[PDB]
């Protein structure tokens, strides 16, 4: 396992984490990001959430934590790697998603952002 | 430059015998407060706030030999320390009419005593911070003939080339309305190098759009400064001020 | 125990001004010296450490909201317990009370448990 | 410190005749440091904030370069420190001593930026260097570009004045208010428009720069995380 | 468990964190955090309270306690979840609360607010 | 061993940390930063990772987590201490460096920084 | 035995003009120098590291406190106990004191133990 895993972990670029959420799940606290386009351009706001009882991406979770705050309150533009399908509770996956926050990389470049990246 | 300080006319109108309560009241009024004015260009001021203390340092002066005082008038009390600066000329203490001064935040680098051409005249006094000169002017209430000329005199005065970086703006009453001014600058092709600065209402009570400034346009962000009359004290009277636009 | 039984004493609307850090014995201590905004008071001293006192859960929520307190100016409610150190040179240095409680105050009511 | 700091978008054609002018006259101590009379609140600030040191200039162009929304080319412009320049720390500690509170997330930036703030607008004589600097898209890096010189500065010898600044206004509250900041933790007093920026009539239009509050910031450096 | 159970945990929406206490109870850290309608529609403040130690959310203690004292340094607008009910002891209700802080989501625009909803 | 071997670990002196990069890799997290030249002048990147769970140099991540993390949202001139030829995984060679992150100074500008150095 | 002691000695009116954090043997050492606020005599250089030294339980709580008083460039007084890392090499290095003790002081008293 590991973030740049292309084949497996997706990511999008030049995003910024426009809402953060904190909370606990089955005895496991867990937080989730809500990002948006920097560019202004129209996507659906990806959903990314992490909690930290669960997945194989518990280990870096509060790695992942206070990261993802300080991308939150400077609005810096963020490539947002994610992991599909990885929760499985439905009320969980409605409300957020059933991406998994794996990794978090900074893409103050307006080209490309420091990180694994697929070919 | 020129714009960084907010600089007001205040000319008197005299009220039958008020001089030091207007004085008093209104310039500490005028001048207290986070929207203090800067410097006050206060003309025909005459007699003296009767707290402006003595002791003034030694002046040269420069240029002209008329000895320029710099009464520091504290405005605060012991604790504060909200102490001005008024330059004045004692040209005649006993009509005290026609009497010039100037009231300012922080001590003059330099003072400057100019007069016209002509001799007969009394100078427009002018104070200068730095690059930055504020002169004090007063003209003849028979129409005026000589605003042309005191701005004629004040170029080539500051056209001299050590003096040329110097920004310059002149304020107090013309006696003149800006339209003619600017017509017979436009006569003798003085039309792109002072700007006008006036209100868009009249100043007086009989509806005169006298009091108003001619500033240099050589001075960088010298349209930035614009003249606007200021809210109404209605205190039978009111003095004009060159605020900056806002950006 | 708990902040508001009645052993612990309050004092609201203060400021903390200075903040000590250091190692007493095999624990970590940290102390605050608050004095009162309007001023004309005796600054009140409190000090918490990790391994000694019936407080010790409480030391690192103590220690990051005194932090968050003193670099805010925000006036605060310091509970303390007297009493809760032995060490006499430690008495001696910087005090006997025991930071037990950190509230914020608002004008008029603080945020705590009063009585 | 002498030879101070300012990142403009304007050419050294137009800084070097027009100059940096005050964009107002709000001379509190309390909103410059915050930055609420900068650019993002009530933009009156009587002053014109330039670092002192160099890296800030590469902070503050990495900032603007990076958005994909500017267009323009940035230029470091080198500004004698006359007698009109002041550095934060000696006022903010008259400030503290007539009985005002700076909070530890405005001292920690008065630190961070290295802000020498001038009173009056900046003279043309003042401005000794302009260089450009290029940003390679390709590389993300900015580089250094032509260094043109003034020839209108005039190279008299000063330093910027160690003391208090004149006629600060009295101190209020403690607000805790919103500290604006940008790009790596740059004041929002480092912006293009906290000067004026209509030079000769003519407005420059470039990005409005978006900030955020800076005391979440602070607050996660001051406190490990 | 989780903060949008619904069926328990109630949120107030568009809050506002004024005042921040902590404390020790029972062997155990405490945080308790009063939050008021940024829009003054008045409402009794709803005043959250959270234990380390006691109660079934204790693993999202630090990342609550962490949560609200980065939600209150920028009084942005806020939701808060609590679950009612859930602290016994009577001097501890009888001036904080019985609410218990479970989850805190940030919220922008004056219109909705990432997290756990209810239509 | 130690940061300042000179003999094992290079460092690079006025620097700026520009990207942060931070993620899971092998059931550990890692970090890594791409640290440039202030004056745009080597124009070629510092990459160095620092991965929790492996290494000699993994009981200094936290610490040179919250360093780092200070080094990156002010940008103040640093000396980074790393380790060359550390990290295995090839595509973790490949899109990051083999340097691992050991050391964080604090550059006073001028040419002097505090910390080990040659002489 | 504690911050306060004889044997610990301490600077006032000082503020850490510089930072380092690093690693020295399965540990986490960090380093401050630190200078007279308005400027006077030589910098003086504090280390703490995480497993090793009887200072092992203060490691945390130094890091985050000398952090602190870094970015905020607050005036504080530094305690030190002189000779207690035995390497030579961090000793030509950073320095031979250990950091027992920060405290934040003030214009002309200050808070902390204080020698008779």
């Amino acid at each position: 396992e590991w973030t740049g895993d292309y084949e497996n972990i997706g990511y999008f670029s030049h995003e910024v984490i426009s809402e953060f959420h904190v909370g606990q799940i089955d005895g496991g606290a867990y937080f989730c990001i809500k990002a948006v386009k920097a560019d202004g351009s129209r996507s659906t706001p990806l959903i990314a959430c992490s909690v930290s009882n669960e997945s194989v991406w518990a280990p870096s979770f509060k790695v992942l934590l206070e990261q993802a705050r300080y991308f939150y309150v400077t609005e810096q533009s963020v490539r947002i790697y994610y992991d599909h399908n990885v929760w499985t509770n439905q009320p969980f996956v409605n409300t957020f998603s059933t991406n998994a926050l794996v990794g978090l990389s900074s893409c103050s470049a307006a080209t490309d952002c420091f990180g694994p990246g697929k070919p | 430059n020129i714009s960084d300080y907010r600089v007001m006319t205040w000319n008197l109108q005299g009220s039958s015998a008020s001089t030091e309560s207007k004085w008093n009241i209104n310039v500490r009024q005028l001048l207290s407060g986070t929207a203090g004015v800067d410097i006050l260009m206060v003309q025909e001021a005459g007699a003296i706030p009767t707290s402006a203390v003595r002791t003034g340092r030694h002046i040269q002066p420069f240029g002209v030999g008329i000895p320029i005082d710099e009464y520091t008038w504290n405005l605060g009390t012991t604790r504060r320390q909200d102490i001005r600066y008024i330059y004045y000329s004692p040209i005649d203490v006993g009509a005290r009419r026609v009497n010039l001064a100037i009231v300012t935040r922080r001590r003059a680098d330099n003072v400057y005593v100019l007069r016209p051409t002509t001799v007969a005249s009394r100078p427009i006094i002018g104070i200068g911070l730095g690059n930055d000169v504020f002169l004090t002017t007063h003209a003849l209430a028979s129409g005026g003939p000589d605003a042309a000329a005191i701005v004629r005199v004040t170029y080539n005065f500051f056209r001299t080339p050590q003096m040329r970086h110097l920004s310059w703006l002149l304020g107090g009453d013309f006696n003149r309305a800006p339209d003619r001014l600017e017509s017979d600058l436009m006569t003798e092709h003085l039309e792109r190098l002072v700007t006008i600065i006036a209100p868009t209402e009249p100043t007086q009570i009989g509806g005169n759009i006298l009091d108003y400034g001619v500033i240099v346009d050589r001075a960088p962000y010298s349209q930035r400064v614009e003249a606007l009359r200021n809210p109404q004290l209605a205190s039978d009277h009111y003095p004009v001020a060159f605020e900056a636009q806002h950006c | 125990e708990w902040t508001g039984d009645s052993s612990i004493n309050y004092y609201s609307d203060e400021v903390i001004s200075d903040f000590h850090v250091g190692q007493f014995n095999r624990s970590a201590y940290f102390c605050i010296k608050t004095v009162k905004k309007s001023g004309e008071g005796t600054p009140i001293i409190a000090c918490a450490l990790s391994h000694d006192s019936k407080w010790i859960p409480s030391f690192n929520i103590m220690l990051e909201q005194a932090r968050n307190f003193y670099i805010t100016g925000h006036s605060i409610r310091v509970y303390v317990q007297p009493n809760v150190w032995s060490n006499k040179s430690f008495i001696e240095a910087l005090s006997s009370n025991a930071l037990v409680g950190l509230s914020s105050c608002s004008t008029s009511e603080c945020f705590g448990p009063v009585k | 410190i002498d030879f101070v700091y300012r990142v403009d978008p304007n050419p050294p054609d137009v800084i070097f005749r027009d100059g940096f002018s005050l964009l107002g006259y709000n001379r509190d101590l309390q909103q410059l440091i915050s930055g609420r009379s900068c650019a993002g609140g009530s933009s009156d600030s009587r002053y014109i904030v330039t670092t002192s040191d160099i890296n800030k200039t590469y902070a503050i162009a990495r900032a603007y370069y990076s958005h994909s929304k500017f267009k323009g080319n940035l230029y470091r412009y080198k500004i004698r420190a006359d007698n009109n320049f002041y550095s934060l720390t000696p006022s903010v500690n008259y400030l503290e001593s007539q009985g005002g509170h700076f909070n530890a997330y405005e001292k920690s930036m008065i630190r961070l930026q290295s802000e020498y703030v001038s009173t009056l607008s900046i003279l043309p004589e003042n401005i000794q260097k302009a260089v450009a600097l290029v940003y390679d898209s390709s590389t993300g890096q900015i580089k250094d570009g032509t260094s043109t010189i003034n020839t209108d500065y005039v190279s008299i010898s000063s330093v910027s004045n160690p003391g208090v600044i004149p006629f600060l206004p009295e101190p209020q509250a403690n607000t805790q208010q919103r500290i604006d900041a940008f790009g790596s933790l740059i004041s929002s007093c480092f912006s293009i428009y906290s000067v004026c920026q209509t030079h000769r009539g003519q407005k420059t239009e470039v990005y409005k720069m978006p900030f955020y509050d800076a005391r979440p910031v602070i607050q996660f450096i001051i406190s490990g995380n």
